[PDB]
RNA sequence: UCCAUUGCGACAACGAGCGAGACCCCGGCCGCGGGCGCCGCGGGACGGCCCGCGGCAGCGGGAGGACGGCGGGGCGAUAGCAGGUCUGUGAUGCCCUCAGACGCCCUGGGCCGCACGCGCGCUACACUGGCGGGGCCAGCCGGCGCCCGCCAGGACGCGCGGAGCCCCCGCCGUGGCCGGGACCGCGGGCUGGAACGCCCCCGCGCACCAGGAAUGUCUUGUAGGCGCCCGCCCCCACCGCG
């Protein structure tokens, strides 16, 4: 589940012309569009079902950002390993992004998109980073120590 | 906000309020990591609702659970507009905009009353509101969804009952007889 | 909707409200260790219904509850599995201790001195005592 | 709340009183570049590198801008 | 303490529907609190009120079920 | 070689003083040597005679040092001898901070 | 009555714990005058203050 | 035939020189081409005191064990070239295999 | 693709109420009185629990597609945590007895094939699997 | 001025040095190659840029960008403390025993004995919950299969293979109650030469309804909640390190 030769290995054939990631909190996500109808499914599950049933608005922002004709064509397959169900959400809107700026990335029309999405949600595109700290002797967590007992 | 309730015209009424306030840039459901605890006043610019249902998850239990805490205010604002044939936002923005106290005694021994900022009384206001619910929603019978609505009515309107507009009340209050 | 008040299953006295399973989860307090649905509510119950648990009770293994399942389960008086409730579980407890007393044992003196028996730190944490 | 230790302010400033006329005024990479060459001086580690030559983009921008 | 109700309404069910029809909207505890049932009473009635379509249940969770009466409009 | 000379029973500060000598000589611009124990008394105490400058701390001093602990046998006791030897010129590299601009 | 008042620059906090922030407010709403008013809480400047008591100005004389 | 190479070198440096020989003695006998396997991190914590008076302060020591896959389609005498011609650096693990 | 696109817990409540009506699995004697996994220390109350099990065990083996993984490996699956205990709460595998107990009467059925090892959905079975599927999607 | 003997500026100082810093370990980013294994080698960020302000050092905003202005670590000068460790050792002085040994083995007990006081914890006090039927995602990193058994486990072969929280739907309904699981009584296993160890099943149902004076640690993937791994291990973690 962690950054292996899994990228690739989960389809034999049926190529994907456009590759596209989307990574946040441990939760790596490949997505691969082959252009098709425009339907989009990640974990062998349809995008329009997601398990937490809340965050189906979270993964369908960038959907939701640029018209139905965007979607019209490109048909994208996800496979998010790893991680956690709310960084899988979150990982899962990066990769649909990467995937619409893959498909215009050559013409100046990748600005368009790139803008439109992040203005309205940062992180549509781009993935925080923030890692998890590592616990230290005395403490049971990075920001947190035993209680003293005297003074 | 859960597929319904557009802010198309929820806005702020209270001049000072609205300066920290957020009512146009919300992402669908009140979710997103915006790290809006970085720099300073990145408050301002975080959805409101999100700044709600953060409160929510406080008190040790509940303890970071956003996705049970999002469906909950999703409740409450279902309960809000039922009873008030009003978005629940706009009843929001009043009830955090009246419940926030305007008049506090620090310390600056003695003690003295000193003018409180907006972004305090919109982080108290918000605070208020959830404990005015956390508090009756303990050992009682109606869940902590239909405690939140009764809070913000209330708040909206200015009436004492909410626990929020109480304890605004109650801070003005010895802040007035320690100037 | 059919109701029915406090029933009394050997001198317990069941609330009639609360669902069956609950209704009997204590008897006698020491009553606990089927063929009525167990969600119909103490009051829901018949009387018929109420004599066929009542043989399942006083015989377990008759209706296909097991011997695992039983209160007992090898006796000290006849080797056998059985299901005692009421008088019974402090008729066999005061036994049980009994025989504990009747030759010297750790266990016989510390449940008498009041000591836990099988358990450890009597140092710090049976305060109270 | 990067304020440069003695060594890196002195290695700059012999770079600029020696290699003015390679500097360039507001880039730091071209000023970088130059720290690259080696020959006109030895930099160990690369943020060393960058230290001396971020420094040196400044003082390069104010020698033009009025004596230093 | 509160009243455990133990189902117990018959002749008094039908005003107990009266009343919950004529409020506006229902929750499930709403009613506990009101009327002492047990909340799960409260569900067990207010499934018919909805059966006949005299409420419309706005939303449905595990916990919360949200019913405002499609009636009462007239 | 000071361990050894120690037993002898030579001046432990002319100990030190020679080997001192023959680092510096061999090219190690830092040397340092301490003696601790009970010298000469019946207390402790750590007798420092150190020659030239020695990086004490950081990545450097894992492969710029030569600390080197030997425990000296005595009647009296142990008296550990620790040398340090510091070479700026390792020949695997530079000083991180030894920036030359010739 | 509650009065509307701006900051017009936001002076050095004082309180002792540096919590009370010191504010100048001019009654946009009438006369503008700039008595110094004291502020808890994260402030910059132009936030509107709604209180103004007008029975107390802020002390920052040294 | 085909015989399979491993090498676990504990410092990277040291394996680093040893895999660039390997393409430069075996190129003839095509050596596969050199996949790193994940570090073996082999970590101990222990209390860096000798008693256990004062802080709790803990010492970590870890030994990073790299390893390297490589084949060599080749005669039995060629392998045995390819290990004599690999570059021969102390403190090496060295692995002939079929 | 077809099951997968139903939601998987919607398929299983539904497949389970067609397996007990097409007389698949028929529940055994020892079900009624036992509480499934040492983590709970309660019998499901659901009645039908043999059945929604019995649907969970079979399409999980549809979704190994050709694992062929064993018994075990599903009690995981249905797993939980024990409390009870002072000490803090740790998760206890689901008990294997009631596992082992349909996947091989699936397998006994034809529903599944043993091909090494564990089990993995019989050519014969993966129809039913999807046949149940497009029912649910009209 | 910095955070900093961090600098800048001035001076009976003028040059240094060590500590700081630098380095290092990991991370997020972007390439270049390689393959059984995502892992080898490099770049990328420097207060550069914009604007104000200051001789200046720099200060505070903006931008541009994975990343912005001491990460998340390791190493930690000088002088010390009669701080702790002679019970870690073929480190050890002085010393004590040395054949009924203060040597070593063998057996049985003790460290775990409990009127009580305290320190670190763990589980609570319920409905932002218990119940439990499904969905389902981990990381330090990792094995399973088949039957038998309620389990606990076991027989038998082989190389394999993944949480909780949460999510939906029931249910209980503010009742020391369907919260809590402390103690106790039958059993069923296991590990070992042996429980006096642990695990499980049926019981059993203590306080506890939010904690006084005091206090303790924390500012981003942070507190908290939530699981998992290893160490020491025959068995066993409310522990430690992760």
């Amino acid at each position: 589940d962690l950054l292996e030769r899994n990228d690739i290995e989960v389809r034999e054939r049926d190529k994907y012309t456009v590759h596209t990631l989307g990574k946040k909190k441990n939760s790596v996500a490949v997505a691969f569009v082959k252009a098709g109808k425009g339907d989009i499914l990640v974990n062998n599950v349809p995008l329009a079902l997601v398990r937490p049933e809340i965050l189906r608005t979270k993964v369908s922002e960038p959907i939701m950002i640029l018209g139905e004709s965007l979607f019209k064509g490109l048909d994208m397959n996800i496979k998010v390993a790893g991680g956690g169900h709310v960084s899988q959400i979150y990982a899962v809107r990066q990769a649909i992004s990467r995937g619409v700026l893959a498909s215009v990335k050559d013409e100046a029309a990748r600005s368009e998109l790139r803008a439109k999405l992040v203005s309205y949600d940062r992180q549509l595109v781009v993935s925080d980073p923030r890692r998890c700290e590592a616990k230290k002797f005395g403490g049971r967590g990075a920001r947190a120590r035993r209680q003293k007992s005297y003074r | 906000l859960f597929n319904k309730w557009p802010l198309t015209d929820v806005k702020c009424q209270d001049e000072s309020l609205e300066a920290y306030i957020s009512i146009d840039n919300h992402s669908f459901v009140p979710h997103s990591a915006g790290r809006w605890s970085a720099k300073r006043f990145r408050k301002a610019k975080c959805p409101v609702v999100e700044r709600l249902t953060n409160s929510l998850m406080m008190h040790g239990r509940n303890s970071g659970k956003k996705l049970m805490a999002m469906k909950t205010v999703g409740e409450a604002f279902e309960l809000i507009n039922l009873y008030t044939g009003k978005n629940p936002v706009q009843v929001l923005v009043d009830a955090v905009a009246n419940s926030g106290p305007r008049e506090d005694s620090c310390r600056i021994v003695r003690r003295q009353s000193v003018d409180v900022s907006p972004l305090r009384r919109v982080n108290i206001g918000i605070y208020n509101i959830a404990t005015g619910a956390r508090k009756a929603a303990f050992r009682k019978v109606r869940p902590f969804a239909e405690c939140l609505a009764e809070e913000i009515m209330n708040a909206a309107a200015g009436a004492d009952k909410s626990y929020a507009i109480s304890q605004r009340n109650s801070v003005e209050r010895i802040a007035v007889s320690n100037r | 909707n059919d109701y029915r008040d406090l029933l009394r299953m050997f001198n317990t006295n069941i609330q009639g409200k609360v669902v069956l399973e609950c209704a009997l989860v204590g008897i006698k307090g020491i009553g606990r260790r089927a063929n009525i649905d167990v969600h119909k509510r103490a009051g829901e119950l018949t009387a018929a219904e109420e004599d066929a648990l009542m043989k399942v009770l006083e015989d377990p293994l008759s209706h296909g509850i097991p011997a695992w399942m039983l209160n007992r389960n090898n006796d000290f008086e006849s080797g056998k599995d059985m299901h005692i409730l009421v008088n019974t579980i402090a008729s066999t407890h005061r036994a049980d201790l009994e025989r504990l007393r009747k030759t010297r044992c750790e266990r016989g003196v510390r449940h008498h001195h009041n000591l836990k028996v099988r358990g450890q730190h009597t140092k710090s944490t049976g305060r109270r005592g | 709340g990067k304020v440069r230790t003695k060594t890196i302010k002195r290695a700059a400033r012999k770079i600029v009183e020696n290699n003015y006329e390679s500097l360039k005024p507001k880039d730091f990479q071209n000023n970088k570049a130059i720290c690259s060459k080696r020959n006109v001086a030895i930099i160990p580690s690369k943020r060393l590198r960058n230290k001396v030559a971020g420094y040196v983009t400044t003082l390069m921008n104010r020698v033009v801008k009025g004596p230093v | 303490v509160d009243y455990p109700t133990l189902f117990a309404d018959e002749a008094a069910m039908n005003e107990a529907l009266k009343f919950i029809k004529n409020s506006k909207c229902i929750t499930h505890t709403q009613i506990c609190e009101r009327l002492r049932v047990s909340v799960a009473l409260a569900k067990r009635v207010m499934r018919q009120l909805v059966k006949s379509g005299d409420f419309a249940i706005v939303s449905k969770s595990s916990r919360m079920t949200i019913f405002k009466n499609m009636t009462k409009k007239e | 070689n000071l361990r050894a000379k120690l037993e002898e029973a030579m001046p432990i500060r002319r100990a030190a003083y020679s080997i001192i000598r023959t680092a510096m000589r061999a090219g190690a611009a830092g040397c340092e040597v301490i003696v601790a124990g009970k010298l000469r008394a019946q207390r402790a105490r750590a007798n420092k005679f150190k020659e030239g400058c020695l990086i004490s701390t950081g990545h450097p001093k894992r492969i710029f040092l030569a600390e080197a602990t030997r425990h000296i046998k005595m009647r009296q006791g142990v008296i550990g001898v620790k040398v340090r030897i510091y070479n700026p010129n390792i020949r695997g590299a530079v000083m991180p901070d030894k920036i030359e601009i010739g | 009555e509650p009065i509307n008042a701006r900051v017009i620059e936001v002076l050095g906090r004082t309180s002792s714990r540096g919590g009370i922030t010191q504010v100048k407010v001019e009654f946009m709403t009438g006369e503008k005058r700039q008595i110094i008013r004291n502020v808890i809480g994260p402030v910059r400047k132009d936030d509107i203050l709604v209180l103004m008591e007008s029975e107390r100005e802020a002390r920052r004389l040294r | 035939q085909k015989y399979t190479i491993i090498v676990v070198g504990k410092d990277l440096k040291l394996v680093e020189r040893y895999v660039k020989s390997i393409v430069k003695e075996g190129r003839a006998f095509g050596i596969s081409g050199p996949c790193r396997a994940p570090v073996r991190r082999l970590t101990i914590t222990t209390r860096k005191s000798p008693c256990g008076e004062g802080t709790n302060t803990w010492h970590r020591f870890e030994l990073r064990m790299y390893k390297r896959t490589f084949w060599v389609t080749c005669g039995g005498n060629d392998i045995s070239t390819i290990l004599s011609k690999t570059v021969v650096i102390p403190g090496i693990q060295v692995t002939v295999e079929v | 693709s077809s099951v997968t696109r139903v939601p998987a817990d919607v398929f299983i409540n539904s497949f389970a109420a067609h397996l007990k009506n097409r007389g698949i699995i028929k529940c055994p004697a020892f079900t009624d009185y036992v509480k499934t996994g040492v983590s709970r220390q309660y019998a499901p109350r659901d009645a039908d629990w043999f059945y929604i099990k019995a649907a969970s065990v079979i399409r999980h083996f549809y979704i190994s597609g050709s694992h062929s993984i064993g018994v075990a490996g599903l009690a995981r699956k249905y797993s939980s945590l024990q409390k009870g205990k002072t000490t803090p709460h740790h998760t206890k595998r689901a008990s294997c007895k009631v596992i082992r107990s349909i996947v091989s009467q699936f397998l006994g059925q034809k529903l599944l094939i043993a091909g090494e090892r564990g089990r993995h959905i019989s050519p014969n079975g993966r129809k039913m699997v999807e046949d149940f599927a497009e029912g649910l999607q009209k």
